């Protein structure tokens, strides 16, 4: 079990318990564990000895119903802190959930609309008064009233309904406190005015919330803390210039679309420092990209881009160059001019051969330029030994 | 066995940048594999007696399959989706049966990869004539002992653009199923052990490139009708076998990139650098006696290898054509480095290796683009440069 | 205030302001509070 | 043509070089281990790139064939060990280049 320990994106220490009869005493005996993964262990008792989990603040509880008495109540109430419950039935969901004190995130996953259970079974939630991040994937058709009390204190609330309309009715104006509303699979279509009223969301990811037409954003200026307005995954064929009102975006993502061309007023935003824009339908990448001076990673994989304007090149903190699969016919090079490139994409395409000037590049290395074996042999092969003793040491 | 943590420990990314899952020798397919939805690629080596469920429905980021030497089957849902969502395939046939006869009920796919072998009775593969299903088919590339091109070829020319051909030592004949390529882009033909270049090749008036890769082509008297391919920039005919270059050459300018590596040419004409469209050039490890002064009119030419050969002269007017960005001279007669060497501003790559040469001289500073990595060269002429040149040079 | 911002030495780890307030605190301030809650 | 490196060890056996060595464009170390030869063809230094000589065991009572060196620009290092050699002529003064002088 020691050397099955592991580590999630959070670099936290978990350990994925996984068609286990219970909880072995050895598991509780871990004392650095951070994430404790009770998935599919059938009606477990949790006994006392989970004090000896010191550390322990995530709780993974996947179709397992826990069975606690008071002495780990306590030690939970005082300790555990995330809490990402997932069921299939309203039984599975237990009850002391809600009695704990410390709580700040809380994940629920399966249906929640019932018979005379519709949003009174979480009526517990107003107990937990430091719950900060709330995601609720139960394909919900409207936000439950008492999450809107919660909001008081809630910062985070994403919603996944896998493509189901939830009926907004500006009923989300109440969390004020709200700073990452994260719409994913809400099919929504539309943005509602309670996106914009509220004033203290910086990120606002509307993930396949399928908008035809992105016409709401003028009224996200006054969101002065808004800094990552994520318009991936919708059918947005056009982009109004109007969004150079938006001056405080930094972390715009609006790939997988449908976008015809990304206009010169887009680059009317200088604060935009991660831009992604891959799978794409844009024409060709304009010049008024020398603008964005701040930007690191440039993200147009597998968009219609025929040949690389030096004006991307003017530009010299880019890291990240998501370039593959394109038509780029060749690449200048004025690429030796970066030195913040530490990975760029340049599988496929047209490229004719790779410029020397790669090698120009420091932070630049083999697992850095993903490229086809022979196009990377078209190089010198003194640079490419370079290049191979940076990288292995 | 596989738990998903399992599963995540094997992924990993492939040839065409999507998240792969290598899986090797095994009994089957689990279905934690398909409780992965992340997943771009799927790679099944050997795994043969497999069913493959509806489950696979779950994971709708698909586009690549790697069904290779293995026998797999198939179920209704199964069918649906992957006409609806799979693209990419990339099979091995090395029984004939281990060709699966389901990967032709599809419409979505674009990318193949037959690999593997073939017998004498080629045209009996109804599996190869089956493709008229498939509408989106945009790149094949057979590794098989063909030696009859199909009629299935024939009848998915409206929409195929690449072919990717290895013989390996087997006479490909029949060429008229290669006439018949009407909208072919893309034709890479190696060890089809093809004597002339046929009349099918100029058939094509849409084929941006052709490879005659192991082709034993003596002689290059057929290029007349090689200007209906107006759209051909790419000849990569090299290791090959060409003797000398005619007049011919004339009939397409548009040619840009011209690999002939390793050929039996002994003299360069007067009338190759007449195209002046022509960038990309190649007569790496040839025997080439001299090269004459016509390599003037090669302006726009940005590559230009002629390496091992036995050229001892080497004449300023290709020193004079500025935008030849490479420029490969390795292993050559020559005898001195060109002093005036710097006026070549556009001068990216110089591969002049193992040349005879004495002293460096001190211009390589007015080059911008040529490096010790570039100007590959034995130590001995490495150590030529003066010491003040050192310094700059140190700092490029 | 939004004197809460900048410095890299008075950070939430630190102090522990009001958390009613500290949502209406600019997210360059919970910035900072945050790096106390990593750094 | 692209080959660098020729060893022939023979235990006491003495080739018939007859110069048809000189295709060696490409070879940097001709080394003659065990040759016995006890004379230098010219062979030897007619070919440019040879940067490493050692004539081992091949019992040269006199070396005098390094005047003929200087066509030959790369010679780099004369490891002339292991051998019968009495005496090194004061021409030996005229090299400047070397360095692994063994």
């Amino acid at each position: 079990l020691r050397q099955r320990l592991t580590k999630n994106a959070q670099d936290k220490l978990e350990l994925h318990l996984f068609m286990l009869s219970g909880i072995p005493d050895t598991v509780f005996d871990l004392v650095e564990l951070e994430v404790l993964k009770l998935e599919l262990i059938p009606d477990v008792t949790i006994p006392p000895s989970i004090a000896q989990l010191t550390g322990l603040k995530e709780l993974w509880l996947y179709h397992t119903a826990a069975k606690i008495e008071a002495p780990a109540l306590a030690f939970l109430r005082e300790n555990l802190r995330a809490l990402h419950i997932k069921f299939t039935d309203i039984k599975e969901i237990p009850l002391w959930i809600y009695s704990l004190k410390t709580l700040e995130e809380l994940h629920l996953t399966g249906n929640l609309s019932a018979e005379n259970n519709r949003y009174i079974v979480i009526d517990g939630l107003r107990e937990l008064k430091r719950l900060k991040v709330l995601r609720l994937k139960s394909n919900l058709s409207k936000l439950p009233q008492v999450v809107t009390d919660v909001g008081v204190h809630l910062q985070k609330l994403s919603i996944n309904n896998e493509g189901t309309k939830l009926i907004v009715l500006n009923s989300l104006k109440k969390m004020v406190n709200l700073t990452e509303l994260e719409l994913i699979r809400c099919d929504l279509e539309r943005i509602p005015h309670s996106i914009f009223s509220l004033h203290n969301l910086q990120e606002i990811d509307l993930k396949d919330n399928n908008l035809k037409t992105i016409e709401e954003i003028i009224s996200f200026q006054h969101l002065h803390r808004l800094t990552c307005l994520k318009l991936w995954y919708n059918h947005i064929a056009y982009i109004p210039i109007q969004i150079g009102n938006l001056t405080n975006l930094e972390r715009l993502y609006l790939n997988r679309n449908k976008i015809e061309k990304i206009p010169t007023q887009l680059f009317y935003c200088r604060k935009l420092r991660y831009l992604d824009l891959s799978h794409n339908n844009l024409t060709f990448l304009p010049a008024d990209i020398g603008l964005l001076q701040n930007l690191q990673n440039l993200a147009v994989t597998a968009n219609r881009i025929e040949a690389l304007p030096p004006e991307l090149f003017q530009c010299r903190k880019l890291r990240a160059l998501h370039l593959g699969n394109n038509v780029l016919q060749s690449l200048p090079s004025r690429v030796g001019e970066l030195t913040n490139l530490t990975q760029i994409e340049l599988r496929g395409n047209r490229l004719e051969c790779l410029p020397v000037e790669l090698g120009e590049c420091p932070l630049l290395k083999r697992s850095g330029l993903v490229v086809e074996e022979d196009l990377f042999s078209t190089l010198p092969p003194e640079v490419k030994e370079r290049l191979w003793r940076a990288d292995k040491e | 066995e596989w738990t998903p943590d399992k599963l995540r420990q094997k992924l990993q990314t492939n040839a065409h940048n999507r998240l792969e899952l290598p899986l090797i020798m095994l009994s089957g397919l689990p279905d934690t594999v398909f409780e992965i939805t992340e997943l771009q690629s799927l790679k099944l080596e050997i795994i043969k007696n497999v069913m493959i469920p509806a489950t696979i429905a779950q994971l709708d980021n698909l586009q690549e399959l790697c069904l290779h030497q293995c026998s797999v089957k198939i179920h209704s849902a199964a069918l649906s989706f992957l006409k609806e969502n799979l693209k990419v395939l990339s099979v091995k046939f090395d029984d004939m049966r281990e060709l699966p006869p389901w990967m032709y009920g599809l419409r979505n796919l674009e990318e193949l990869y037959l690999v593997g072998s073939l017998s004498h009775d080629i045209s009996k593969n109804v599996t190869l004539e089956s493709l008229r299903d498939l509408k989106s088919l945009k790149i094949l590339s057979i590794k098989s002992n063909v030696s009859k091109i199909p009629q299935a070829v024939v009848d998915v020319s409206s929409h195929l653009q690449k072919m990717c051909v290895h013989n390996d030592g087997t006479k490909l004949v029949m060429l008229n199923n290669l006439k018949k390529m009407t909208n072919l882009t893309e034709l890479e033909l190696v060890h089809c052990d093809l004597e002339r270049i046929p009349h099918a090749v100029f058939s094509l008036l849409s084929l941006q490139e052709l490879d005659l890769k192991e082709n034993n082509l003596k002689s290059i008297e057929e290029i007349v009708s090689f200007q209906h391919l107006r759209k051909l920039t790419v000849l990569k005919l090299w290791y090959n076998s060409i003797a000398y270059i005619p007049e011919h050459i004339k009939k397409l300018t548009s040619l840009e990139r011209l690999f002939f590596s390793h050929n039996k040419v002994e003299v360069l004409p007067s009338h190759l650098f007449l195209c002046n469209k022509i960038r990309y050039l190649d007569l790496s490890y040839n025997d080439i006696r001299f090269i004459p002064p016509e390599i003037g009119v090669l302006q726009s030419l940005q590559y230009f290898s002629i390496t091992c050969n036995k050229v001892e002269s080497l004449p300023d007017e290709l020193y004079f054509c500025k935008k030849l960005k490479t420029l490969k001279i390795g292993k050559n007669s020559l005898s001195v480095l060109s002093p005036k060497i710097g006026n070549l501003l556009f001068l990216s790559y110089l591969d002049i290796k193992g040349n005879h040469f004495e002293v460096l001289p001190p211009e390589l500073g007015d080059c911008r683009a040529l490096k010790r990595a570039g100007l590959v060269v034995e130590d001995a002429l490495f150590e030529t440069l003066p010491s003040d040149v050192r310094e700059q040079m140190k700092a490029d």
